[PDB]
RNA sequence: AACGAGACUCUGGCAUGCUAACUAGUUACGCGACCCCCGAGCGGUCGGCGUCCCCCAACUUCUUAGAGGGACAAGUGGCGU
């Protein structure tokens, strides 16, 4: 704790986003590093402000979904945790680089929109914001271990790790790339 | 006939089309070459000085 | 033969530093008080980089910290607030020794008697009090005393007997007799408000000044009205120096020195800003101190910030 | 000020044909000096003393006593 | 009071004032500065209570900005 | 915005700054003070707001009139502005050059004067 | 100018400030005891979490309910008649 403020044990130094634009609003912490991945967070009130939040702490938000796991912080906080470790033992490195990888890798850069098109509605090519990237990611890649965990034996810090590990080198294996190649493939069409 | 990608930059943003309230319109540096300077559509939220990446490179929308 | 330059710039308030207040026993420390509801001691280096660094905060007052002193010996500090109430401190540490309730509202100005058996605090009252450092009220320089605000009550230096001159909104300077408690001299002649007075060091002479600009200079013990010097700009604070022949002056557009004997401008002090445009500005100084040998001069301003100024030939 | 300043009642009159019903809504103005009220002025008031005495550029002098 | 999360902030809140309140009173300013600085900078509220707090329910929904079910007919 | 003033407020604001600007200033802090001494406010939330608003003309007119406020003292500013007048503007300089015509207007009105000519071209509509 | 809105009232957060409290608590004794040895000491003795003693102890910090102040988008910077 006082030499570098790492993460549950992690450091936040030499973690660096490959991949310009979508550098900050994933938050590391070009300062920020913390303990955890719970906080009082008031991020709400501001339209930005979420891009404030750590990264890591926005996965494990996240992963609380489905009426039933509303609300379950403390259960994505373990889940979060230890699927940094199952990452870490999958390939060494920071699994928090692991995780920032999956979240640059899996923004749609592209999509489309359901633009009006008189009848026949057709949809029109966009390019999509860095803040949709990120959010549309986390999305992708929770809903993509959570899909997958459910009728597995396979728990979702394991799916979880399965999910990051093969977006953070997108392989394809992963839900989460086949849907934004998907969103992506749809955009260039429509133009 | 084509292929490449494009890194832009937001210089300004106009205000919101679609007739939802969706679309957010802006104005992009465009990265690699400053005196380029064009108006692109977007689906997500975004502020000044973050950036797009550009599919098609020319087209320059308006309203929809 | 001289003038004043920058020394240093001290920190750490964030509201404006609406009082100071030196020191000869330790002429190294300095009480401020501001708009925070804190009064900070310092301790100065002169150092090189704050000209010195914090020593305490005193808290414990809930409104604007308006107005302080301190003991000669440096030992003990006396405070006034919006909040109503005035507090005797332990400079040393922190404590407040006493609290001196009874003022209808806010307490603009306070001031102690060389013995350090006298308190006296000037309030929006419109009354003028004396307490013992008991925290007893003994008198209430009641009497229709300020049509008005009273904006600053000092003590004059001494000897025949207690004199307290106060200075008000109502356009007027009044003198008091603190031993029959009944009210000495009405001076007249200034045409707005009265924000500050001072007394000289040896208390025949009096200058108290306010919006309009113009400060004035009366004499105390003739009872009669010397003259006046047109400061132009709204003037917040004056202060006579102990060793030299200059009032200072806190204006709106900056701080004004003058020498009364020969009379001339010695300085205007306005510190800068560099490269700026600069527009809108001033955090005008709102509060001075001279410092025990004329030497050094402490200015509050808005900015949060105190600014020093070091004399030298 | 509803509840300071007004006094209401309702009354059933019963009548060969049927029922009426009075109301009646009585605004006693001690805002003005009601008095003394509680409040006087209605919450949306805003009396301006200005000056109300003064005068005199009148250089300076001064007076003895 | 509170809860079990809500427990553990309010107690490392208490700790991190409790350590500035005292080198207010008894060592130097500077060193308290230094200590709201690091807490402060990293923060997570430390020295600052979060207003965050219950909001009342209305009548129609047994939240407070949860509002019941219609059919319409 | 959601915070727009109405008129009892900007109302006593106008109202104050007509009979008080000199006593007035810069600082909400002690308006509010004077509004308890030159007005009778009935609550304190009115009041401050009030103090607050009026403060904020009194930032506004130190920096330039304001539209609809007048005081004695802007008065007197304005009238010793209203004074300037130079050498003076026309001269016009030795001789006025004419449109001729107009120097037939002169010509046929008895009247002596200094005198050019460049007068002529006709003369589109439009 | 008035009406509705608003202002208005109510509730709830920021007040090591205010005035207070045995039908509310806290500190801290006096604290011994119960008293365990939990560690140290061979033990007397030291440091230690609670309960209980209650006191001609002290307090109002948590608690309380009354009065107090704070927000006025106050300062500053872009934009807009």
């Amino acid at each position: 704790t006082p030499d570098i403020k790492l993460f549950g044990k992690w450091s936040t130094d030499d973690v660096q986003i490959n991949d310009i634009s979508l550098q900050d609003y994933i938050a590391v912490k070009e300062k920020y590093a913390k303990y955890l991945p719970h906080s009082a967070g008031r991020y709400a009130a501001k339209r930005f402000r979420k891009a404030q939040c750590p990264i890591v702490e926005r996965l494990t938000n996240s992963m609380m979904m489905h009426g039933r796991n509303n609300g379950k912080k403390l259960m994505t906080v373990r889940i979060v945790k230890h699927a940094f470790e199952i990452i870490h033992l999958l390939t060494g490195e920071n699994p928090l680089q692991v995780l920032v990888n999956a979240i640059i890798n899996s923004g749609p850069r592209e999509d489309s929109t359901r633009i009006g098109r008189a009848g026949t509605v057709r949809r029109q090519a966009v390019d999509v914001s860095p803040l949709r990237r990120v959010n549309q990611a986390i999305w992708l890649l929770c809903t993509g271990a959570r899909e997958a965990a459910f009728r597995n034996i396979k728990t979702i810090a394991e799916c979880l790790a399965d999910e990051l590990i093969n977006a953070a080198k997108g392989s394809s294996n992963s839900y989460a790339i086949k849907k934004k190649d998907e969103l992506e493939r749809v955009a260039k069409s429509n133009r | 006939r084509v292929q490449p990608i494009k890194l832009a930059r937001v210089t300004k943003v106009l205000g919101r089309t679609g007739s939802q309230g969706q679309c957010t319109q802006v104005r992009v540096e465009f990265m690699d070459d400053t005196s380029r300077s064009i108006i692109r559509n977007v689906k997500g939220p975004v502020r000044e000085g973050d950036v797009l990446t550009l599919l098609e490179s020319e087209r320059e929308a308006r309203r929809l | 033969t001289e003038q004043m330059t920058l020394r240093g710039t001290l920190k750490g308030h964030n509201g404006w530093v609406t009082q100071i207040a030196t020191t000869p026993q330790f002429p190294d420390m300095i009480l401020s008080a501001s708009r925070d509801k804190t009064i900070i001691m310092w301790k100065l280096t002169r150092d090189e980089t704050n000209y010195g660094i914090p020593q305490r905060a005193l808290r414990g007052h809930s409104h604007f910290v308006s107005d302080v002193v301190i003991s000669s010996d440096g030992q003990f500090a006396l405070s006034g607030s919006w909040d109503g109430t005035l507090r005797l401190w332990d400079l040393t540490t922190g404590t407040t020794t006493r609290r001196f309730v009874g003022h209808t509202k806010d307490v603009l100005s306070v001031a102690f008697s060389s013995d350090n058996r006298q308190i006296v605090s000037g309030s929006r009252d419109k009354t003028i009090k004396l307490w013992n450092t008991l925290g007893v009220c003994k008198y209430t320089v009641q009497d229709e005393s300020h049509s008005e605000w009273v904006s600053c009550v000092r003590f004059s230096p001494n000897s025949s007997n207690p004199i307290i001159v106060s200075c008000g909104w109502d356009k007027l300077v009044k003198v008091w007799n603190l031993a029959n408690c009944k009210l000495k001299t009405n001076h007249i002649g200034h045409t707005g408000y009265l924000n500050t007075v001072t007394v000289s060091p040896d208390g025949s002479l009096c200058a108290s000044g306010g919006k309009d600009g113009q400060a004035m200079l009366w004499d105390l013990n003739e009872g009669k009205h010397l003259y006046t010097l047109d400061g132009g700009d709204i003037i917040n604070a004056l202060c006579f120096s102990p060793n030299r022949y200059w009032l200072c002056a806190a204006t709106g557009p900056s701080i004004k020195i003058w020498d009364l004997e020969g009379k001339i401008i010695v300085d205007e002090l306005k510190q800068e800003v560099i490269s700026t445009s600069s527009k809108a500005e001033p955090p005008q100084c709102t509060s001075l101190a001279w410092s025990a040998d004329g030497q050094t001069l402490f200015a509050g301003y808005t900015d949060n910030l105190v600014r020093v100024w070091q004399v030298t030939i | 000020p509803v509840n300071y300043y007004v006094d209401t009642a309702v009354r059933h009159v019963l009548l060969r044909q049927g029922v009426l019903g009075i109301k009646v809504k009585i605004m006693l103005p001690w805002d003005p000096s009601g008095k003394i009220g509680p409040k006087k002025p209605l919450p949306d008031h805003v009396s301006i003393v200005e000056p109300k005495d003064e005068i005199l550029p009148t250089t300076p002098i001064s007076e003895q006593k | 009071g509170g809860g079990h999360v809500a427990q553990i902030y309010a107690i490392r809140q208490s700790i991190s004032k409790a350590l500035v309140a005292y080198y207010q009173k008894y060592v130097d300013e500077a060193s308290k500065k230094e200590i709201k600085d690091i807490l402060i900078q990293y923060d997570r509220t430390l020295l600052v209570a979060d207003p965050r707090r219950c909001e009342s329910k209305k009548f129609g929904g047994p939240g407070a900005r949860a509002r019941y079910q219609k059919s319409y007919r | 915005m959601g915070r727009v003033r109405t008129k009892t407020v900007k109302k006593a604001a106008r109202v104050i700054i007509e009979k008080y600007y000199t006593r007035l200033g810069n600082d909400f802090h002690t308006n509010k003070r004077v509004c308890e001494e030159i007005a009778i406010i009935p609550s304190k939330k009115l009041r401050n707001k009030i103090a607050g608003y009026v403060t904020h003309l009194m930032k506004r007119i130190q920096r330039g009139p304001v539209r609809g406020i007048s005081i004695k003292l802007q008065e007197e500013e304005r009238e010793r502005r209203d004074n300037y007048v130079p050498e003076v503007s026309a001269l016009d300089q030795e001789i006025i050059e004419v449109d001729p015509d107009t120097k037939e207007m002169l010509k046929l009105l008895d009247f002596g004067s200094l005198s050019n000519l460049q007068v002529t071209q006709p003369t589109v509509g439009m």
